[PDB]
């Protein structure tokens, strides 16, 4: 019996129920509500009632841990929401708020249902309020499998992570017809809101998958990292890997020349456990890396610069990416580990015309507000305000480390030499820049002041990180009483 | 030779390419094990570029079985406490077009022992994998 | 395996049955401790275990007086619910009620006060609740016996249930004042067919799902395992004001 799904598969596409079956465990899905009708009675809609009413909501179970989910249905009315569709979603989110369980939704709606009038707006508003209230209480993940247009786009935005499917998905606020009507330009749906556009240009989508099957397979892996609720502790899984594994290849990663580049992944991979990195937003703002990883069987958060791309310089997009990652990680009590290599901020008129001052402050706010244990490692250099922003010791950092060839200075040697000698005799470059770099572009001064705990061999990083992260397991820090902060938007 | 054969496969090299495939193929060739060779041996046996020899049916079957065992072992790691499975039915097929769908079972009777078979209600062999 | 539940409910609507035949299969063997066994026999209350954890049982009984709510039954159920909630004990209820007991003595004795106690106890409670509607639920009795709107966790019904405002006769009378005589035969049957069935209540969203009677143990164990860590709180009060 394979009835009524032949029409769907013929278009090389899967069904909502099949997606739900693929996500959860083999036999642990219990559909909650299945016999519900729209009761519209307008515009010749009194007929063609549907039992499911276009939504599939259940409970399920992943890796032995509970979950909640819902999936849109494209065959029935195009997946449009109504006064009645939104009730099921509201009930699921409320139940997942009472119990410490997350929510995952597979969006496929074609837009609002016009035949209901303003009831669709009512349902949208209720879903928006539930998302707003419960953000930071239970993790929310959203996946977009098909078209997603109109005002329905906003609820995925408030969710913590949004993923996209490559061939047959798109998302935008207004359709290309209106764009043609007002501006006069003919742009296709994919050219407007395709997965690539949101992966590279707008920065909304947190990832892209080639197929639905791969999407489910990796969504399970992502779910294996998250904590169940706000009050539950960070999960710890058994692992045969051990902190005594030898990592001596880190002694040679940093080149002896100051103008040559290297890949920061060569430093990230040895420290964490084998094959346990899940990069977030891999194709957007490549000069910074963010993602999840495990250290001795417990999930941690990774944020590191990359001198491979644009000399590892902070920017607007990198600031937004890092700020969102830090805020989410702190909201759910996940340790943060950072690797620092920054020469400063990206210079340019477009930057000031785009508001670098606002955006660069977001990362600093996220780092200063955080109360989870932090570990910082300075590999090569840290200059100016970039050193302050990237989790400096003064921002209530727990432990800070440096490598023997690091440099921590106010600015580059040339600018310091220029400002320290206004009209000093010519040729001052040769006998002053070298001396200043020798005397003050070294971690000795910063260690004398007390800004780094110790200068360590690069081969001891795994040992030190495991020791510190084990000791810091029970830190309790609290901020002054506030209704909420006022972050620079 | 057998020693070399075995010792070639245990050399883990990561970060750059190498020619271990050529050495393996040359050693495994029955012409090399015949007893005598020549100095024009290489280009005589490699006329157009280089093309590694393929796998026989039993070798590919064994690779399938080991892949299924590894998949189950790594799957059981992620589950919490005793809420973990012990038997599945997998469908292995190499290639982008699923060439040769081979149903496989697995039982995981101990930490490093399985009961691989064709499917359910099929005779089992009880191989061993240590990884 | 519990497949004997498929046959407990008779196919006639006027025949009676023993609710213990439904209570006993779901709970673990020889684990029932009835409370007040000889008083207000139309309602059963007591303690029982489900998968090794103690729960609270409150069910109607159509054997005695057609399973009709009353003063004494209301007091008994209210006290049991209040005690069970005070100490964080899950509550499982089975519903079969045609309404309240009609009589002058009842109003002369204050049915209005006493019947409100059970409703107050059910609404104030914050422990996980599971409700199963076997055959029927009419009028305010459906509201009182842990309806889904009183912050109930999960509600289930059996395929031959009935959830309506009142009996078919009264509805037919009120919906057609002076309609042509003999209206009984071609109207009461139609109304009972169309609206005395769980399809309408399921359409509105008042029952989670319609289940086979053989899956009750599975569903109850699953829900009671999942609901182990619910945290709900009432608004700040020095204390309530229950209708004494
Ligand atoms: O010496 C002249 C140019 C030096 C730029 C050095 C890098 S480029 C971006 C960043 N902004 C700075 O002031 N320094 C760094
Ligand atoms: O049809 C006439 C009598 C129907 C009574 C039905 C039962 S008796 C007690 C309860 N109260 C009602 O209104 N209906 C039920």
């Amino acid at each position: 019996p394979t009835a009524a799904e032949d029409l769907r598969h013929k278009k090389k596409r899967l069904t909502a129920m099949e997606r739900v079956q693929l996500f959860c465990d083999p036999g642990t899905f219990r559909e909650r509500d299945a016999l519900v009708e729209h009761e519209c009675h307008n515009f010749g809609m009194e007929k063609r009632k549907v039992p499911g009413d276009g939504f599939i909501t259940g409970t399920g179970k992943v890796f032995g841990r509970p979950v909640f989910l819902f999936s849109h249905d494209f065959t029935v009315f195009g997946g449009s929401l109504s006064r009645t569709n939104a009730a099921k979603v509201v009930r699921i989110m409320e139940e997942a708020a009472k119990i410490g369980v997350p929510v995952i939704g597979f969006n496929d709606s074609g837009g609002a249902r016009i035949h209901e009038g303003v009831d669709s707006l009512a349902g949208y508003a209720d879903i928006f309020l539930r998302n707003t209230l419960f953000s930071g209480v239970i993790p929310q993940i959203s996946v977009i499998m098909g078209p997603c247009a109109g005002g329905a786009v906003y609820s995925p935005a408030i969710t913590d992570f949004t993923f996209m499917v490559e061939t047959s998905s798109y998302m935008f606020v207004t359709g290309p017809e209106v764009v043609s009507a007002v501006g006069g330009k003919l742009v296709t749906k994919d050219e407007l809101g395709g997965p690539h556009v949101h992966a590279t240009k707008s920065g909304v989508s947190a990832g892209t998958f080639p197929n639905d099957i791969v999407a489910m397979a990796q969504l399970r892996r992502l779910y294996s990292y998250l904590p169940l609720s706000n009050r539950d502790p960070v999960p710890v899984l058994p692992t045969a890997d051990e902190r005594y594994r030898d990592v001596s290849s880190l002694n040679t990663v940093v080149p002896t020349e100051v103008k040559e580049a290297y890949d920061m992944r060569d430093v990230i991979y040895p420290v964490i456990d084998h094959d346990s990195f899940f990069e977030i937003q891999p194709q957007f703002a490549k000069n910074i890396i963010c993602g999840f990883a495990r250290v001795e069987g417990r999930s941690v958060c990774i944020i590191a610069n990359q001198p491979k791309v644009q000399a590892g310089v902070l920017d607007i997009d990198s600031s937004v990416k890092g700020a969102r990652m830090v805020r989410f990680a702190d909201a759910f009590n996940i340790p943060i580990i950072t690797f620092v290599d920054v020469p400063g901020f990206l210079p340019g008129v477009q930057q000031e015309y785009g508001g670098i001052i606002r955006h660069g402050a977001k990362l600093l706010y996220a780092y200063a507000e955080a109360t989870v244990p932090k570990v910082t490692i300075i590999t090569r250099k840290a200059y100016g305000g970039a050193y302050d922003v990237m989790s400096s010791k003064h921002l209530r950092g727990d432990s800070n480390y440096a490598w023997p060839h690091a440099e921590i200075a106010v600015m580059g040697a040339a600018g310091a030499c220029k400002l320290l000698y206004s009209k000093e005799t010519a040729e001052q470059q040769a006998q002053r820049i070298a001396d200043y770099e020798k005397t003050f572009c070294t971690p000795l001064s910063a260690a004398r002041k007390g800004f780094v705990d110790a200068v360590i061999d690069p081969s001891e990083t795994r040992m030190r990180v495991c020791e510190d992260l084990e000791r810091l397991a029970r830190k309790q820090l609290q901020n002054p009483w506030k209704k909420h902060g006022n972050i620079p938007l | 030779i057998g020693r070399m054969e075995k010792a070639l496969d245990e050399y883990v090299i990561r970060g750059l390419r190498h020619n271990i495939c050529l050495l393996r193929d040359v050693v495994t060739e029955p012409r090399y094990r015949s007893g005598s060779i020549t100095t024009n041996y290489l280009q005589e046996q490699y006329p157009n570029g280089f093309k590694k020899a393929e796998l026989t049916a039993e070798e590919m079957q064994l690779m399938y079985e080991v892949a299924a065992c590894v998949h189950l072992k790594r799957e059981r790691l992620h589950y919490t406490q005793g809420t973990a499975p012990s038997e599945r039915q997998l469908y292995l097929s190499v290639g982008a077009g699923q060439e040769g769908e081979t149903p496989v079972y697995v039982r995981y009777l101990d930490d490093s022992h399985f009961e691989i078979g064709a499917s359910k209600h099929g005779p089992f062999r009880k191989m061993e994998v240590v990884w």
